[PDB]
DNA sequence: GACTATGCACG
DNA sequence: CGTGCAT
DNA sequence: AGTCATTCATG
DNA sequence: CATGAAT
């Protein structure tokens, strides 16, 4: 079950797709019901990449997806939405999810992705503190040493390990309302390069991946 | 071994232990601080561990856990379902708990899941704490007998009418509507003074709930015979605007927005009424329900029929049952606060009983101090001509018939303390201690005097903490 | 505003970010300690919150919640779940953590939800965090830089090879036996002296896998492939005994009881081998299983069958791989033994450094008292003589030239404390520590008294826990 | 899903009710399973006096024990064991699960019941240590047993059964040797109606009455 | 990262 | 049906 | 007082 | 199909 807006208008309305139900809470309520929607998924989705046919669409998150769209796997286009947007925690279960989810549209809805239709969302991790309040906002570790620096001595610091932990006001004047926000657009520059690299990571093989990790993965 | 039971004997004492402890343990808000048992435990908790309004807030998750392990022996979800209601304003009218994330909402949509959010006291609710740390209050063992708990909070407002409570236990169920903090207190302190108090008279003070989801309120009668009797029925109903559209921003408090606009536009699509023509606009910071209407602009005969077939109109019903003299009453407002005063009495007395001995102690010591000023020079030459610390201490009281505590005072004072001799300082703070000592025992045998005190921080607190009323009388 | 990413390169950082935080961070064992960082965090966590085997236990809810709040970000059951393995002597072959109630058992029936049990830390899991308080090993902030958490423990002893660990990431996956932590010590202390060590003589003292679960081993050959090379295949056969009758006494780790047993009754059904005849009679205090055998006893055929059929003889796989230098390694018995002990000269060097400054610092405060115990008088005429406690200080150190710190202790000195004038108690101690300072300035640029240091601690770490070998070798 | 005993003896054999998978455990655990089966039931258990036919028949706990005994709702007898004993964890919500057990089976079972097959298993909530041992039931045992221990000791609280261990278990409240049951029977019938329909029934306005009368607050 | 069943009173 | 503490 | 989906490597 | 940390 989804969270749909208001209009039904495929020109300007934006899916947002979250990571669970708590996420889908602070979602819905810091938005704009008139071209915005949320749909949770229930954590980690299937290897699209992994599985088969059957083992995928019969998968209840998949299939959600896939029925809330419209086009369909085949694909077709113009429903539903002209926006795609993959709204996950600000960690890094959350990066893990937005690789499963985009070899998801990347394996079948391709055009979707051609198109330049697929978003990837930038929320906050940490939030850093000093009537007078000085706030400022760190996406991973590194940023996190310069706010550190810049609020020295006082400064409160808060994490927020999944989405549901900030509240409303939050999500939406940092990550949702486009005046303010920033979004990622997914492209494919080759094929033949993202079959090439999807295939390895996201593959079934295993000894690929784990060359690809040694000689790439810094573990400074 | 076996003991031979009947089944009547048998299902009487397993019936009996249950509902008796569901009543008095469970369900049931005492009618001192209006609290049910997870509740208290939770403030307590959070209290000691001091997560405080004035403080960073902490993982709802750390709170949970440490409550579960020190005092409350159930479900984690219980007790965090609990703690997340006490963070909801449009539940409470004045919040015990400051929660950060999603602690859901009038749409319904549910709290987010405890290891998600961070939770923090209200700053009303270290009112109701205050003065918990000065013997003020009954305690008992936690059930480990590891640590001791309090059997009811101090209670600096009358949080029982204030946040009302519900409800459902073996024999008895329990519905109190909220009230405005403001208008409460100025019945409790009017009855202060004029205890034999009529209702008619305290309803000039309390006229009735104040709901935080705001609303109009009509009943006159019948909110009488609540406030009496302790059962009544209200009727409640949806503010309403007409644009040019009827427009809705309030709804009759613990009805569900969410459901409340799908079933309004079930009447449109089942065509039940004439010019039904439904959207729902709302975000972070006001209500807004839209009803624009179609051509026969029939919208008095539309807006009646949605009162009457929807729940834009309800009624509320009370049902104000506490737990006094650890047992079910049905009360009506004069019990709920004449024995919330009375509390208050107690309190107040025992608070400054611990403080008058704590006075006279330093008393005692000051009074020591002050002697010993003028003997240094041979005291200390006594205490270097002394073996142990513990002979120290023997020998003076020996000498200069010091007392025990007296001579441990002189003894452990270290030695830049005697950078500091001077009589004039300890006879400031002796003075200050006498008179503080015998303003005390008059409040203590002094009955008025005693009263009068409770009215002022009454009336401090109302100074503090009061807000206009958000719901409508008609 | 927008910024616009391709596939791969997005596709490229959000897999390395994930792939990278898994090795280090969740699944692989450090080298060092061998623990996963929750297991790191739940020993840490317990043991600052001092839940030690020598008190009572605590209620493991309240110490899931403070891992979650203080230092783990993620899921109870997850911590729980993983608190509750390091409680299964079945599972560990060192127990760290002791658990009172149902956590569990061979059968697989599940441990008892959290918010029944209670747990605390055994005794040799101190060892693994003994020193830690004296500045031994690196500490991070945790995730809220709020409190501060070690990147890894101590370790009295080589945790890694005693409670092998399993063991799976993005790319690496790890499988490691548990090892019997007499002689594991034995190849470390080996080691300590002949580094150059070859495997062929380590294996004398580490001649392969201890489990808990008893049972007989048999490849040599391959355990030393394993031991070089790091992966590696070897056998298991549970322990079997004829009763006049087949019976069953202890099984291949990590494999099911309860459905061992029913897999061979269906051997039986299926008439799938002939004299099929199985009952488990298993109590607390014993492993039974009975194949009790019927008519042509073809007995050795049956046995020999049921091995290779069922899960009654199996393979256990090495996959040593750990977290060295931050990155993966499969590593061998020799890797693991040596950066084991590389550690523990950190370990005890740093220690020592810490040790000796606390020295040094008490000693120039010893050093100053007995001067003072000469000047007692005058010293403290100037005290009295002084403003205040700060200008008390000034005063000293501009006259007698005292220092800093010396000033604040015979400040600060209580008056009893003059009760014992001296120097010669305070000369005893000054000994004591000169001795200390020097013993340790040794072990500090000394090499070899460093690791002899190292070889006893070790030696009275074997002594103490030592236990005889379950697990017999083929 | 039940845990059987090995032999099939409806002669001798015990049905051991419990309140959950958690206890389940530490009962499975200390057992003698020549003679003791156990089976878990997920909480409360449906008010058999308060809801139909069809709803109760429906609901999977109380099904699953109609089939693990045997006879069946009529009823019929010698299945399935000659003991079925209830144990619930040692607090006042184990207490209601008890009222609940024993309706169900008195409104059907009922010939087991009058039989004398119904049994009520009697285990600790507090255990106080000083090494010196004792077992408590309910806050009055406690007193004396703190009276007892004096100073140093330290009490333990069985908030659930899944919270001792296995020979605690035994030892205490299921072996026969050292153990001690309660054997429900009905000793009127009309007196048992009366009573069950009251506490048990659906119309509270009586129940609250028995409640005023009877509960001492004290 | 989520979900389901029960008691209890009352309209 | 839902409400709030519980199993 | 319970339960379910999903990732990841390996046999 | 577990296994053991995670969503
Ligand atoms: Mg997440
Ligand atoms: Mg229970």
């Amino acid at each position: 079950k989804l969270t749909p807006a208001q209009s039904k208008n495929p020109a300007k309305n934006e899916l947002y797709l979250v990571e669970g139900d708590s996420a889908g809470g602070s979602a819905k309520q810091g938005r704009d019901r008139k071209f915005q929607a949320i749909l949770p998924l229930r954590g980690k989705v299937i290897n699209t990449a992994k599985a088969k046919m059957a083992d995928i669409l019969k998968n209840e998150e998949i299939n959600t997806m896939i029925y809330t769209i419209g086009a369909g796997v085949d694909f077709s286009i113009e429903a539903n939405y002209d926006k795609i947007i993959i709204m996950t925690d600000a960690d890094t279960d959350g990066a893990h999810i937005q690789t499963l989810l985009l070899t998801f549209f990347y394996r079948y809805m391709r055009p979707l992705v051609e198109a330049g239709h697929v978003y990837i969302a930038l929320p906050p991790l940490y939030k850093m503190s000093k009537k007078k309040e000085e706030v400022a906002y760190a996406w991973t570790d590194g940023e996190l040493e310069e706010l550190r620096k810049q609020f020295g001595k006082g400064a409160t610091l808060q994490r927020y390990k999944g989405l549901g932990e900030m509240n409303a006001d939050q999500l939406w004047e940092t990550t949702m309302n486009p005046e303010t926000r920033t979004l990622i657009r997914v492209t494919i520059e080759d094929l033949a390069r993202a079959e090439r690299r999807v295939n390895v990571l996201m593959g079934d093989k295993v000894e690929p991946r784990r060359k690809w990790i040694e000689d790439n993965v810094k573990f400074t | 071994n076996i003991q031979n039971m009947s089944l009547e004997d048998i299902m009487g004492e397993r019936f009996g232990r249950y509902s008796k402890y569901i009543i008095q343990d469970r369900a049931l808000p005492d009618i001192r601080d209006g609290l049910k048992p997870v509740q208290r435990r939770i403030l307590y908790s959070m209290n000691k561990d001091s997560n405080t309004f004035d403080k960073s807030y902490r993982k709802s998750a750390k709170s949970v856990g440490n409550i579960m392990g020190n005092f409350h022996p159930h479900g984690d979800s219980s007790i965090y379902d609990a703690m997340v209601r006490m963070s909801q304003n449009w539940k409470n009218r004045e919040i015990l708990v400051e929660m950060h994330g999603n602690n859901g909402s009038m749409d319904g949509d549910p709290p987010a899941a405890m290891r998600y959010t961070e939770a923090r006291l209200s700053e009303i609710a270290g009112y109701l704490l205050q003065d918990i740390e000065k013997k003020t209050v009954p305690f008992a063992w936690n059930f480990d007998d590891t640590e001791k708990e309090p059997t009811v909070l101090p209670a600096a407002f009358p949080n029982l009418l204030v946040n009302g409570s519900t409800g459902i236990s073996a024999g008895y169920a329990t519905d109190i509507p909220p009230h405005n903090l403001a208008e409460v207190i100025d019945a409790a302190v009017y009855m202060i003074d004029h205890p034999t108090a009529k209702i008619d008279k305290l309803m000039e003070f309390l006229p009735g709930p104040d709901f935080p989801t705001g609303a109009i309120i009509q009943g006159r009668d019948e909110i009488k015979k609540a406030y009496e009797t302790g059962k009544g029925r209200v009727v409640v109903r949806s503010k309403t605007e007409i644009e040019k559209q009827i427009v809705i921003t309030e709804i009759p408090y613990e009805i569900n927005k969410a459901n409340l606009v799908k079933k309004i536009d079930d009447v449109r699509v089942n065509n039940k009424v004439a010019g039904i023509a439904v959207r729902d606009e709302s975000d972070r910071d006001g209500l807004r329900i839209a009803i624009e209407l179609k051509k026969d602009a029939n919208t008095e005969l539309v807006l009646n029929y949605l009162f009457k077939y929807t729940d834009l109109q309800i009624n509320y019903n009370f049902n104000m049952v506490a737990i006094d003299n650890f047992t079910p009453r049905q009360v009506g407002i004069v019990p709920i606060l004449s024995s919330y005063i009375a509390h208050r009495r107690e309190v107040i007395l025992a608070r400054s009983r611990f403080d008058k001995e704590k006075a006279e102690k330093r008393l005692h010591i000051v009074e020591g101090l002050i002697r010993v000023i003028s003997i240094l020079d041979e005291v200390i030459a006594l205490i270097r001509a002394s073996e142990n610390k513990a002979d120290a201490k023997e020998n003076l009281k020996v000498s200069y018939d010091f007392t025990e505590e007296q001579a441990e005072a002189i003894v452990t004072l270290q030695l830049y303390r005697l950078t500091n001799t001077d009589v004039v300082v300890l006879q400031e703070e002796e003075a200050e201690l006498r008179e503080k000592i015998a303003m005390l025992a008059a409040i203590i045998g002094d009955e008025r005097t005693m009263y009068n005190l409770m009215k002022k921080e009454l009336r401090e607190v109302k100074k503090k903490f009061a807000t206009p009323r958000l719901s409508s009388l008609e």
